[PDB]
């Protein structure tokens, strides 16, 4: 083969890959002060409850 | 990079850590201290402490 | 004694401002 | 005053030392607690190291991370009585 | 809590 | 949905339920304190959580 | 005089200092408070340096810029109490 | 005096740690 | 209270040589 | 205090080095 | 006096657990 | 004197960490 | 005394934080 | 005396705004 | 002494280094 | 000394010029 | 007080050197 | 005493003031 | 004092350990 | 004193720095 | 004194578990 | 004396070993 081959170039060849974002997610709970009281006839249950 | 004041009351300080808390955790640990029967060559039953889970 | 109170202001200018940069 | 608002909500907060001066830490038969294993509420004051509960372990000795309760026993929270006298009222 | 030996591998060899 | 509400005489079945509720709240609350009376010269040198 | 009117438009103000003698300022879970990010009232007399909150780091030690609630925790704003009364009477 | 509080802060230590691998 | 220091300290010491040979 | 004030130092100065080898 | 043996014996037992049996 | 014993504390806390390192 | 090397070390740490990783 | 802590406050408070300036 | 206080936090600095 | 104190604050309005 | 006033001092030389080279 | 030394520097920063950047 | 030669035996211990 | 030699060494640090 | 109590004590007990352990 | 109280210890340990 011709000697000029010396002078064409040869990149090296990439494989990627792309991601992106994930996922916000989210949990909520809402706690009473009266219809919670309606049951749970011990106070220190209901804090036991609310931890 | 630009000060102003940074901090303002709520969600312009919070884009900095904002009171990293109560991480998710292994403090009961599944695969090594559950999931787990490697339990030795005994003798007898001995005992099952029967904790009532006030907490 | 009056040392005593600027080396405590200077170790919580060196902490407050080592939280700045920090890992934690 | 964030203690007593964090202890009418009944969560049991736990304070013990950071860097040897007390800054507060959420904590949520006897079988007793010992490691850091609950909720921490501050950012890098965190002990990382040995922690206990300083109640029964002896008197006076352990390493301090003491749990304070609302109220000793807990039958009923008191945001239902103050419910239940101020219709009346 | 008492563990009895296991003669995982154990092909007696006597002498005599 | 659903939904018809009966009169107002309602009240006369909020009036028992202030009742029934005082009857709860009052005997878990008495009982609620009831085991902490004494505490007797409150851990002088004594390892007791009392 | 100036500050109790700033305390019950509820706006939290927060003294420091400013040559070491203490000018009032506007100050407008824990997630420390450090720098100067607040709106400022004075004009030249800023501390240009480090400020914090002197709360919780240590009891007595950090530069000082502590903010000063009306009321603790805040519910219902008292101008609509007074107007609750004034009516009746 | 000091000694005696630093002298029962380690021995709980060694007996919250000795209890974390104990037979008991 | 010295005393009784001293008591636990021997107790932690049983149990150890309780667990191993060395 | 004194001796507090030094843990704290001694605690500045572990956080620094944690943060660089120089 | 026995304050000073009952401090070197609470370190032997320190450095006897802490290098035999566990780390931790 | 309390220093001291902070500095017996600090020392027996890096032959613990040292020994949490290092097997033996 | 001690309080000397307290003032000494912190200003040491001081540099070290203020010449090596940041300026603020 | 309080004066000798002030000027010792101002030369550290030039130092770092000189270490501010330059970049070592 | 004083100065086997200033050897034991070299040594504690080291030891964090490693 | 209060010389030491005086070659501080001139080093201090040095820096400032600068 | 006397510390105060030489503060005072110090940052009132320090803004008349910010205004002027001389 | 330094007193003499802030009322000397005083009025050097007066002189300075009154007589450079303006008259009033 | 023997609390001193206790905190030698312990720097001892600590750089035979490193 | 030796508030004194760390005041003069800090002011050959800000002579150094300069 | 009451250390010397203490030791009267527990070689009491260890002699005893001795005998608990060896038939004479 | 302290060294017989040292060596009832011993004693006990070696007891316990068996």
């Amino acid at each position: 083969k011709n000697e000029e081959l010396m002078l064409k170039r040869n990149y090296p060849r990439m494989a990627t890959k792309l991601y992106g974002n994930g996922i916000v997610k989210k949990q909520k709970f809402t706690l009473n002060n009266n219809d919670t009281r309606f049951n749970f006839q011990t106070l220190a249950d209901a804090t036991n409850y609310a931890l | 990079m630009y000060e102003g004041n940074n901090m303002r009351s709520m969600m312009g300080t919070s884009y900095e850590d904002s009171r990293l808390n109560k991480r998710t955790e292994l403090n009961e640990n599944m695969s090594i201290d559950t999931n787990k029967s490697e339990d030795s060559y005994g003798v007898q039953i001995h005992s099952l402490s029967k904790q009532s889970f006030t907490g | 004694v009056v040392l005593e109170q600027r080396i405590a202001s200077l170790e919580q200018q060196v902490t407050t401002f080592l939280s700045s940069q920090m890992q934690q | 005053i964030q203690l007593e608002s964090a202890l009418r909500q009944n969560i049991n907060v736990v304070v013990g030392e950071a860097r040897n001066k007390q800054i507060m830490i959420l904590g949520y038969q006897k079988r007793l607690t010992k490691e850091d294993i609950y909720f921490i509420v501050p950012d890098y004051l965190i002990p990382d190291d040995c922690l206990q509960i300083h109640k029964l372990y002896d008197n006076c000795m352990s390493g301090n991370f003491v749990v304070m309760q609302n109220k000793p026993i807990q039958y009923n929270s008191d945001i239902e009585i103050i419910e239940h006298y101020t219709d009346e009222l | 809590a008492a563990a009895a030996a296991a003669a995982a591998a154990a092909a007696a060899a006597a002498a005599a | 949905r659903g939904l018809n509400v009966e009169l107002s005489k309602e009240i006369s079945k909020r009036v028992v339920e202030h009742r029934n509720r005082f009857k709860r709240l009052m005997f878990n609350r008495y009982l609620e304190f009831l085991p902490l009376l004494i505490n007797y010269t409150n851990r002088d040198t004594v390892g007791i959580d009392f």
